[PDB]
C-alpha cells in the first residue's frame, strides 16, 4: 500500500457505502494500513501512520478525517504494549483498532436514541444540510410516533439540503426546502433548530457548513434552542476565535466551505459521550484525547 | 378509634337506563376508570381503615371487578368487605342491615359508591368528635357540603338543595330540595327556638359524604319508612321534641366533591376530572395502578397513553384523554 493504494482504498471505502461518513472510512483505511504494513518497529509504524494521515488529509478535506486520525493514533497506542518482537504489539494494536471502529459504528445509533427525546409533538425542526446523524435522529423521532415539520435549507454551494429533503421526504415526514437566505424568515415559525456538525472545537463551538453561524445567530436572537448532534471522533484540538481563525485547510471569489459557531450560540450537544453543555465538551474533549 | 366507612355500591335510583342494564353505574368509567375506583381512592386517601361495600344489583360483576383492584390486595392499607344481598333495595335497608350486623364501631363514613372527591375529612371528623364529646351523643350526622355557585354545571336542577343553618355552631336547621319549586318555604319555629343567629345557604353542592354514628343505624332500624338519606334528615329535622338528635354540617371551599346521579353530573364531573379539579386524583397519577391506564400529561390538559399513534393532521386542542 505505497500511499497510492491508500488514496484508492479510501475512495473505494467511501463509494461502497453512501450512508457512511468520511472519517469512518478514513479510520478503516488506517486500520487496513496497519493490518498490512509489514514493519517491525514500535516507532516505525507511527511515521507511516502520520504519512498516511497526511495523505488522508490531502485527499479528504474534512475536519473529521484529521480528527479521526489523531483519535485512532491515540486509541491504538493505549495499552501496555511491552512487545518482544512487535508481534504482540501489532496484534494488540489491530485489536484496539477494531474495537475503536465498532464503538464508532454504534455511536450514531447511540446519538439518535439519546437525542430524539427532545422533539416534541407538532414541533418544527430547522435543519441546515444533509448529514446522516440528524437524519438518523429524525428517523428515531418518527419511530417513536411523533409528528413534526422540518424546514431544511438548501446550502447553495452544493445543493445537498435538497438531497436531505429528498431523503427525508421518503421518510414520510413533512419537509419544506427553504432557500438558504431565508433562515431569518423561517426562524419565527421553527421552534427548534437541529444541525449536525462536522467538527467540534475545544471551547464547545462547532465547525460546520457555511450557513451554520448565521443560522445559529438567528436562533440566538429569537431565543430558539440550537442543538448540535455530532459524534466523538469529530472533536478537534483547535480554538478559533473568529471565522478567520479556523485553519485554511478546513475552509477550502471568496467561497468558503466551513464556518465556525461560537459555543455561546449552542444550547446542547448530543455526542456519544452524552448530552453535553459546551463546557462539558471542553472537559470531555481534553479527557478523551488523554 | 379506627375509621370505618359504609359504601353503597348500588344507587337505587332509576337513572342510568338503559346504560345501567349491562354494568351497574358504579362500574361506569369517567376517564378509563370506574367510579368505584374513584370512591375507594377517596376513602383510602382520607384515611379509612375499613370499608363495607354493599352491592345489590349486578353484584357479582362488582365483585369480580373490585377483587382484582388495588383495594383488595393484601398490601392495601384500606381493607374492604364485599357484602352483597339480593334482599335489600334501598339505602335505609343498607343501614338497617348495618345495625343488624353490628359492623361499625364509632363514627363511620356513610357514602355512595359513585362519588368523586378528594376531600380530607380529618378536620371535619375532628369537629364531629368534638361535638360528640361536648353534647354527650346528641349530634348524629355531619353532612359534608362544598361551596359552589348555583350557576355551576356541576349542580343540576334535580339535585340543587337549600339548607338553613345556625352559623355559629354550624348545625343544620332546615333541608329541602328545589325540584320544581321557584319559591322556597322556611318555617318560623327555627327563629324562635334559636335566637343566636341563623343563615340560609343556597351555595352548597351536596357531596354525599355524610359522616355518621352508630346512632344513625339505630335511627334507621327504629323507623321503617326511612328509605334514603333525605328521608332521614327530613324526619329528623321536623321532629325535635321527640328524638332530638340535631344534625351538624361541614362546608369545604378548597377541595372538590360531587357524586354522579345522571348524565348531567357525569359530564360535569368528568370535565372537572380532566381539567384536574380533583388533584391528586388525575388520570396521569394512576391512582388505580393499572398498566392499561397510564397517561402522559401534555399542554392544554391533553392526556395521552401508550401506543396511541396520532394521525397526520389530527388536532387535539384541549382537555382530551
Amino acid at each position: 500500500m505505497d500511499d497510492k493504494e491508500l488514496i484508492e482504498y479510501f475512495k473505494s471505502q467511501m463509494k461502497e457505502d453512501p450512508d457512511m461518513a468520511s472519517a469512518v472510512a478514513a479510520i478503516r483505511t488506517l486500520l487496513e494500513f496497519l493490518k498490512r504494513d509489514k514493519g517491525e518497529t514500535i516507532q516505525g509504524l507511527r511515521a507511516n501512520l502520520t504519512s498516511a494521515i497526511e495523505t488522508l488529509c490531502g485527499v479528504d478535506s474534512s475536519v473529521a478525517v484529521s480528527s479521526g486520525g489523531e483519535l485512532f493514533l491515540r486509541f491504538i497506542s493505549l495499552a501496555s504494549l511491552e512487545y518482544s518482537d512487535y508481534s504482540k504489539c501489532k496484534k494488540i494494536m489491530i485489536e484496539r483498532g477494531e474495537l475503536f471502529l465498532r464503538r464508532i459504528s454504534l455511536s450514531r445509533n447511540k446519538i439518535a436514541d439519546l437525542c430524539h427525546t427532545f422533539i416534541k409533538d407538532g414541533a418544527t425542526i430547522l435543519t441546515h444540510a444533509y448529514s446522516r446523524v440528524v437524519l438518523r435522529v429524525l428517523e428515531a423521532a418518527v419511530a417513536a410516533k411523533k409528528r413534526f415539520s422540518v424546514y431544511v435549507t438548501e446550502s447553495q454551494p452544493d445543493l445537498s439540503g435538497k438531497k436531505m429533503a429528498k431523503a427525508l421526504c421518503h421518510l414520510n415526514v413533512p419537509v419544506t426546502v427553504v432557500l438558504d437566505a431565508a433562515v431569518g424568515y423561517i426562524m419565527e415559525k421553527a421552534d427548534l433548530v437541529i444541525v449536525g456538525a462536522e467538527g467540534v472545537v475545544e471551547n464547545g463551538g462547532i465547525i460546520n457548513k457555511i450557513g451554520t453561524n448565521q443560522m445559529a445567530v438567528c436562533a440566538k436572537a429569537q431565543n430558539k434552542p440550537f442543538y448540535v448532534v455530532a459524534e466523538s471522533f469529530k472533536f478537534v484540538r483547535l480554538f478559533p476565535l473568529n471565522q478567520q481563525d479556523v485553519p485554511d485547510k478546513f475552509k477550502y471569489e471568496e467561497h468558503p466551505w466551513v464556518d465556525y459557531t461560537a459555543p455561546s450560540l449552542i444550547t446542547l450537544l448530543f455526542t456519544d459521550l452524552g448530552v453535553l453543555t459546551p463546557s462539558a465538551v471542553s472537559d470531555e474533549l481534553i479527557k478523551l484525547y488523554l | 378509634p379506627p375509621l370505618q366507612a359504609v359504601l353503597v355500591a348500588d344507587s337505587f335510583d332509576r337513572r342510568f337506563f338503559p346504560i345501567s342494564k349491562d354494568q351497574p353505574r358504579v362500574l361506569l368509567p369517567l376517564a378509563n376508570v370506574a367510579l368505584i375506583d374513584y370512591t375507594l381512592e377517596f376513602l383510602t386517601a382520607t384515611g379509612v381503615q375499613e370499608t363495607f361495600v354493599f352491592c345489590c344489583w349486578k353484584a357479582a360483576q362488582i365483585k369480580e371487578h373490585l377483587l382484582k383492584s388495588k383495594w383488595c390486595r393484601p398490601t392495601s392499607l384500606n381493607v374492604v368487605r364485599i357484602i352483597t344481598s339480593e334482599l335489600y333495595r334501598s339505602l335505609g335497608d343498607v343501614l338497617r342491615d348495618v345495625d343488624a350486623k353490628a359492623l361499625v364501631r364509632s363514627d363511620f363514613l356513610l357514602v355512595y359508591g359513585d362519588v368523586i372527591s378528594n376531600i380530607n375529612i380529618t378536620r371535619a371528623l375532628e369537629e364531629h368528635r368534638l361535638r360528640r364529646k361536648l353534647e354527650k351523643n346528641v349530634s348524629v350526622m355531619t353532612m359534608i357540603f362544598k361551596e359552589s355557585s348555583p350557576s355551576h354545571p356541576t349542580r343540576c336542577h334535580e339535585d340543587n338543595v337549600v339548607v338553613a343553618v345556625d352559623s355559629t355552631t354550624n348545625r343544620v336547621l332546615h333541608f329541602q330540595k328545589t325540584q320544581g319549586l321557584r319559591r322556597f318555604a322556611f318555617p318560623l319555629s327555627l327563629f324562635q327556638g334559636s335566637s343566636d343567629g341563623v343563615e340560609v345557604r343556597y351555595d352548597l353542592l351536596d357531596c354525599h359524604i355524610s359522616i355518621c354514628s352508630p346512632q344513625v343505624a339505630q335511627l334507621f332500624t327504629d323507623n321503617f319508612d326511612y328509605q334514603t338519606r333525605d328521608d332521614f334528615v327530613r324526619g329528623l329535622l321536623v321532629n325535635e321534641e321527640i328524638l332530638g338528635n340535631q344534625i351538624h354540617m361541614h362546608v369545604t371551599a378548597k377541595e372538590y366533591g360531587a357524586r354522579v346521579s345522571n348524565l348531567h353530573m357525569y359530564s360535569a364531573v368528568c370535565a372537572d376530572v380532566i381539567r384536574r379539579w380533583v388533584y391528586p386524583l388525575t388520570p396521569e397519577a394512576n391512582f388505580t395502578d393499572s398498566t392499561t391506564q397510564s397517561c402522559t400529561h401534555s399542554r392544554h390538559n391533553i392526556y395521552r397513553g401508550p401506543e396511541v399513534s396520532l394521525g397526520h393532521g389530527s388536532i387535539l386542542e384541549e382537555n382530551v384523554l
